[PDB]
């Protein structure tokens, strides 16, 4: 079992338990009227980080395995991102990284303006 | 040559090789038996064995009689594609090889009055599940079972062609054991269930005895002799410390150089052999015997008729119970 | 009556097109599966797989085999499968699978009157199970099997453990060398890649290892060679050659244990818990050596101080050894 | 209806020539890769390869192959594969590759109504990747997967990746305990042989190499016996016995751990910056023993200049491996 | 014109039946049969094998295929030899055979008018030869390869060696490191199994080691191993350091020498010759080294008892090593 | 579409694959090429090498002429099945493989005045004997022989494409070599002569020399080093023998060190390799330093004038004596 922790411009995702199990973190939002959205991804050991098309170059993720924690930095913020964030864990063998189904364990929601 | 030619013709014509004799009117009764060429190796390690074997089949098919010339058709093994053939399998086999050169090695003979013998040569790695207590002092019954995959017992059943002693043949210069030494086999039916049904299941146990002679003349002589030498200081006189003193030092490094190299072939197994339990008592006796000798100096200048009594006890009663132990162990173990 | 089995069997195989999945163009067929486990033959840290031999068993409806007239199941010669459909199961994690051969491949189909098809086979298979050494040897591990289907997405085919909770046997009989299976666990999920959504099995197993092997292995080994090297402070300081030898002897047999050990492992780059107690070890058969340097070092002008902290090391040496062993164990239990 | 279907799919394959590519005689056909990585399961120094399991998919339209009256896309058993034409696509650096085929050939075939055809096949392939480890180590490599035509030119057919950017998933997936990955690119080109032009896809990665532990659990016993080597510069020159044997020891014990770090390390046959670095490590030890057979030659006859020489060789040797140490880190890093 | 040479060819196969033999229900059909070793790669003790490369050709006659009116031998393309009846030859003692197959299966086939077919293989076998290492590595082996009918009996096939005892080519040009094959000897014979009694035919070889590269690797360095043990004996005894050094580094070296050479062999349970020449040499430098130990304990208060001992070491040690290698090399030649 | 699937199918009418072209009327030319994509590692201890071709043949069959819009037909491989071709195979060859990833690596064209090429894709294994008396200076010339397995010469002769040297084409960034240098490759064809006949053989030696960088930076220089370091007792005076002792026993020991790990890494031989004579000297020159030292030993006591006087002609002999060894061993050695 994995327990998220959501903190935060900059949002910090904390998780304990058995993160060996779910090595890969995913970031996504929710609009009023749409779905949930991918932005990015981070895997716990090999630091390698994947992007939507609409924040590349804007928003960046770190991770450090110290505390357990991943941060998502936006910078260059634009009204077309207002939505609820939520922070999510996969699975080794859950496939495709852009679906919301794959991921097991979900945060709580975080509003941005 | 014609006559033989429109006989299999005729016998194959209509055949149905999807369906086993028999079907929805009796059991399909199969008579096996088994000619081992070589016994080889066993690997303790992967807890396995390889075994070299003739397999013979043999069974009624009334749809194949047939009148002519000869009693027994003799054929190429391709005739065994194209009829039905048991569907035997190794319950414990782990990756067997049914050989290929130069020409697939299976022999079909068909007799007049339907018979089918049906052999082939294979060699089968099997799992040998061991228990290692007892080791270096260790016996084993290495199994073989087969059976049908696809068939029940209301629809095959086996039986061993002969008295089951005499059904499982061994020859006689088909060894290829280094370690073990094959004292003979027991032969056994029995009915084995599962969530696909109930089947007949057929086995063979082969008894190996482990050899000792690496492990007397390469563990159980040192620690012997090194425990004798570490006793021999208990006669020395209590003026020579120097020499005691280096007997219980070059005594104790041996015995634990000789008991962390001891366990260099064996599994990584979870409990204790009976190899490490000795190694565990000489280990003991040689740092009791050194305790004594410090115990003994530490009392020379001071209390010189104690040390001496507790060397002329010590003398006495480390041999003794050295060698009761030894009688303990030794009629424990080779007599089990 | 064989002739009437092979009219009926031939009929069903009559214009039967392979190609098309039972009921295409309709509801997604819904296939149950059971697997016995035969054995678990070897985990390997090195590789970081393992091994196992199953009993594999699926079972269909296909309206296009039903018969009637025949109270019987039909248990048909293996090469029927080449002529009907099967599913397109596999294995995710797997890296070498085979289906055993000898003497005929270890393959079972089973049809019955209402149309109900019964496939088995006997399958080796190596599996990937990526392990967290970080606490070993006293680690517990999590390895899985993962079963899909390769080409039919979840309009197509379905996937179900045929029993519940009892669809996997056998795994009670399971005797591992190293482990112990604690707990087996049975997983129905749903995966989506870019192609669709597929039907997810997942069968794990929990393994918590044994520590015996490791008491006998390193622990004992350790501890003894430690003794002996605490054998030197009971020798006269003027034995240089004998005490000489007995470090070096420590100290080699020490190496090579430690060289054994991070052969049997993965060459991870962070420090293991048992990497931290050979290299305390190390240091302390090291300081050991020290000692009896600095003793040798001093005995000629001050040979009492020499020979007070030879009598003072017999006994501080030991219970420092002592309270690292205490706070090793306590530290990872 | 499935009959309907199985009529279409009769029709479809009447008549067709799988001798034939499509549009054989005219424009070439436009094949569309995908690359989804499952694993690496090995990189080898000593075999100079590396182990890569993927779904290969591919992407064609053949107009051979159309179909109307039914607005769904078939997916079709594997079987059918053998019957359709596909690409002759080949991994030129490949050197032992299998389709898995449990519990079926893992191959998905899955046609669209415009005659769009996806191919998919699980694929594992040791490849070919030339490492250079002279900086070894401390190296980095670069390795590639080479996609080829081997029969058609680039008159027949042409490649590119499906999706730009995002035509190969999965790298996140890659769990090296020895490396990271850096960096994966993707190339597409032409290549000329004497038999024409062939159309080249190529996917490279580049591996940075994890130190940690390992790395030190090298280079830190040779500056450590060399430390100890200059221990002998601060022992009076009247022990000649004790400061000969400290030479001697140091000597001695470089040669056996350069000796076993060889017999360990990956038998490569070329030499490496490791070597290098152990043979300055030995060049020093061996200048500090000759040093002192100086200053016992002439301290007899010249004492004051043999204190001399002790002292500004205990300045200039600690200086001088600093140099030495610092040149070498700053050229291979 | 190869219209009537295909007209013939086709004649030849018209009624042709692959499931009868030659003179099936007559007479036994005679093969003759001829080997061209062209390698013996791998001699291995630890497998108890060898493997061996050879040009496999059966001659015999089927008067089915008797041809009139083309004054040629027709060589035919290697696939025909799967519409042809040919011996079912297998060996008995093989463990893992193939035939070569690139480009095509290495097969011939060779008609002749009057009906005469060669039917020519090339193969690499590796085959069982259990070996006796009581006399490793002075030891002589005699390897065989079993030659018989697996379904043919007695009454319907027959073997000979074809041209006597040239059948076997290629023995006098093969190239062995470790083995010189000293002579090949050709037999025939029948074996009876409860089926029936077959034909069989064996090629034996009698290998012998070569002794030089062992010479060279182990007796060698031990012999010279052990003279340096010696040589602490010619040492005063006040030098401590110097003896030390010599009996560590002897007692290492051979440790080191035996495991080495140990971890070549398999796990036999028995004791070879260089186990025992190693076991002595190992107990006489441990001997030495527990000498030099027990005078430098004692050579304070009474130096000379000390060097008489050592003086007597000196004289009794070489006296004892020559009366064991005499006894050795007695007993093993 | 359909005129070509006519064309193919008129092409197979009638065609009699188990017959080759010109049976009966005259010989089957076979021209063939090999394009080296990789030269692969090089085994010393199996005595082998492995290599990555392309692999040509091209010839002309009468039977395949055709008339149609296009002038050559590139055929899916599946083709070439169905027609006759050589049956080429690799005399030296030890286990090849024919790539099969995705599908054959196969390629058939046909021209329309009957001519076929036909390329495939190997990876062969091949034998090559070394004589490793001039390790590690040596050089070796590796063959790769090819030809025809059951038609004789006169029925099939294999050509060479173009100019015998311009046929074998070694691509440039294709070395797999990690201690062997490619210098060249040599091109011949000959004639074979064995118990079925007389075959067409095609030879292609390549070149191959060792580089020595590794073992001179292995071997060679703690060798010298040791030695070196042996000679330095020569200038210790006559009064510190425990110091000379430490020196000789020490070089003595260092030397034996490096004789033992020279000797782990080298394949087995039943002969002395250059490196075996380099140590064998080495060797013999710290023992006769040891021997020299306790010459000095015996005298220095009773006659010291004599003891000085031999240790400072010593002192100057062996350097001298030493690089004229050694100038000699690289000089022959090098030059080779
Ligand atoms: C080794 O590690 C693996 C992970 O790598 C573990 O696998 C996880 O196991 C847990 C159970 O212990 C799984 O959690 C359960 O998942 C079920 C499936 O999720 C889907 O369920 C349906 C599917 O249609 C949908 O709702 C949706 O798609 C879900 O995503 C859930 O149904 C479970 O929820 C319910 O579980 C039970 C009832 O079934 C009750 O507790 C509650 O009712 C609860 O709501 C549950 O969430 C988890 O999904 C597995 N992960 C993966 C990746 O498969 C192994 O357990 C572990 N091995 C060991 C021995 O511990
Ligand atoms: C591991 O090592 C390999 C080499 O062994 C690296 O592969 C090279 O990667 C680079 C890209 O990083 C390749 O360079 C690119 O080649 C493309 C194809 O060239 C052909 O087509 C062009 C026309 O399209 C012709 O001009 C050319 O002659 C070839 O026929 C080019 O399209 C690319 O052009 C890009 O750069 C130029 C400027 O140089 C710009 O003008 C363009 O707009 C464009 O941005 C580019 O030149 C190179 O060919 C690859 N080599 C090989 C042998 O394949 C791997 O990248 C490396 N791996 C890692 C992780 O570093
Ligand atoms: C490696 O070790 C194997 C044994 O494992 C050796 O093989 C043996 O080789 C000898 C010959 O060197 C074989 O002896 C021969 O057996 C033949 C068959 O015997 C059967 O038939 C005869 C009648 O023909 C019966 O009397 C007999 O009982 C058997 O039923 C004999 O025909 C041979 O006799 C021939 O030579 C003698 C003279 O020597 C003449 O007098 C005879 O007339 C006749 O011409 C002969 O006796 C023996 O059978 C082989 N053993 C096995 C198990 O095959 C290898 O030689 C050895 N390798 C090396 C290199 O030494
Ligand atoms: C590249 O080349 C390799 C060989 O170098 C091929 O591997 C062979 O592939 C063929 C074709 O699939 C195999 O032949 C077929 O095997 C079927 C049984 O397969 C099982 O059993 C074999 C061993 O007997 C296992 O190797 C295999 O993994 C399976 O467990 C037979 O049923 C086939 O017979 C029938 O084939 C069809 C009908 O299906 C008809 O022609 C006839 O009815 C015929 O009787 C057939 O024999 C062969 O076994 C494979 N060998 C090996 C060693 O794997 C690759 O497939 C090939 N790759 C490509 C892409 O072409």
């Amino acid at each position: 079992q994995v327990q998220l922790v959501e903190s935060g411009l900059r949002l910090s995702c904390a998780a304990s338990g058995h993160t060996f199990n779910y090595p890969i973190m995913g970031w996504f939002r929710q609009a009023p009227g749409k779905e949930r959205e991918f932005v990015g991804a981070i895997s716990w050991s090999g630091g390698s980080t994947s992007y939507a098309d609409s924040v590349k170059d804007r928003f960046t993720i770190s991770r450090d395995n110290a505390k357990n924690t991943v941060y998502l930095e936006m910078n260059n913020l634009k009204p077309e991102d207002t939505a609820v964030y939520y922070c999510a864990a996969k699975g080794r063998y859950s496939g495709g990284l852009y679906y919301p189904t794959n991921y097991d364990y979900w945060g709580q929601g975080t509003q941005v303006t | 040559t014609t006559v033989f030619t429109r006989i299999l013709d005729r016998l194959l014509d209509g055949y149905d090789n999807r369906l086993r004799p028999g079907l929805g009117e009796r059991v399909t009764e199969v008579k096996t038996d088994i000619f081992v060429t070589s016994f080889g190796p066993v690997s303790d390690h992967d807890m396995e064995y390889t075994i070299d074997v003739f397999f013979r089949q043999s069974w009624k098919d009334e749809r194949l009689k047939f009148k002519g010339p000869m009693t027994v058709l003799r054929l190429n093994n391709l005739m065994a594609s194209k009829i039905w053939t048991p569907d035997t399998f190794f319950h414990n086999g782990k990756k067997s090889v049914a050989h290929n050169m130069t020409m697939p090695n299976k022999l079909l003979r068909i007799t007049e009055d339907g018979t089918l013998l049906y052999t082939m040569r294979l060699t089968v790695r099997a799992e040998c599940p061991m228990h290692l207590e007892d080791f270096p002092m260790d016996a084993h019954a290495c199994p073989l079972k087969f059976g049908s995959y696809a068939y029940t017992r209301a629809e095959v059943v086996y039986e061993w062609t002969r008295e089951p002693a005499r059904s499982v043949v061994v020859a006689e210069d088909g060894s290829r054991l280094n370690q073990y030494d094959l004292l003979g086999q027991t032969v056994d039916s029995g009915i084995v269930q599962s969530s696909t049904g109930e089947y007949v299941v057929m086995t063979t146990h082969f008894h190996l005895k482990r050899k000792i002679g690496y492990f007397v003349i390469q563990t159980y002589l040192p620690c012997i002799m090194t425990v004798i030498l570490s006793q021999v200081s208990f006669w020395l006189n209590r003026e020579s410390v120097p020499a005691r003193t280096v007997f219980g030092v070059t005594t104790v490094l041996t015995m634990t150089t000789l008991s962390i190299s001891a366990r260099n072939s064996l599994p990584k197994v979870a409990y204790a052999t009976a190899m490490d339990w000795f190694i565990a008592v000489c280990y003991a006796f040689v740092f009791s015997a050194l305790i004594e000798f410090a115990t003994v100096n530490y009392f020379t200048k001071s209390q010189p008729a104690r040390a001496a009594k507790i060397d002329r006890l010590s003398r006495i009663a480390f041999p003794l119970l050295f060698g009761i132990f030894n009688l303990v162990y030794w009629a424990t173990y080779l007599n089990r | 009556n064989m002739s009437f089995v092979k009219e009926t069997v031939d009929k069903l195989l009559k214009g039967y097109d392979i190609r098309l999945r039972p009921d295409f163009g309709g509801p997604p067929v819904c296939v149950g599966m059971n697997i016995d486990i035969a054995s678990i033959d070897m985990v390997s840290e090195v590789n970081m797989d393992y091994t196992l031999t199953m009993y594999f068993q699926q079972y269909w409806r296909d309206k296009r085999l039903a018969y009637s007239g025949i109270p019987l199941n039909l248990t048909l010669d293996n090469r029927v499968a080449d002529q009907l459909w099967v599913p397109d199961t596999y294995f995710l994690n797997d890296k070498k699978s085979f289906v055993h051969g000898v003497t005929v491949k270890n393959r079972m189909i089973r049809l019955h009157p209402d149309g109900t098809v019964l496939y088995g086979l006997r399958i080796t298979t190596t599996a990937a199970c990526m392990m967290d050494l970080r606490r070993y040897p006293l680690d517990e591990q999590n390895c899985t099997l993962e079963i899909e289907s390769y080409g039919y997405t979840t309009d197509d085919i379905e996937f179900y453990w045929r029993g519940g909770d009892k669809a996997v046997t056998g795994v009670e009989r399971i005797e591992l060398p190293q482990f112990s299976i604690v707990e087996h666990r049975l997983v129905s999920r749903n995966v989506v890649f870019a192609t669709g959504a597929y039907p997810r099995l997942s069968l794990s197993f929990r393994l918590k290892r044994n520590i015996g092997y490791f008491i006998l292995q390193t622990y004992m080994p350790s501890i003894l060679i430690t003794i002996l090297s605490w054998v030197s402070f009971w020798i006269n300081y003027d034995a240089s050659a004998a005490r000489v030898a007995l470090g070096i002897t420590t100290v080699l047999t020490m190496t090579t244990i430690n060289t054994h050990l991070r052969e049997t492992l993965p060459k991870i780059p962070y420090v293991k818990a048992i990497d931290m107690y050979l290299m305390g070890c190390f240091v302390f058969v090291f300081l050991a050596l020290l000692e009896y340097a600095f003793v040798n070092y001093i005995f000629f002008s001050q040979p009492a101080r020499a020979a007070a902290i030879d009598r003072w090391s017999r006994i501080v040496f030991p219970f420092t050894f002592s309270l690292f062993n205490l706070v090793y164990w306590l530290y990872y239990v």
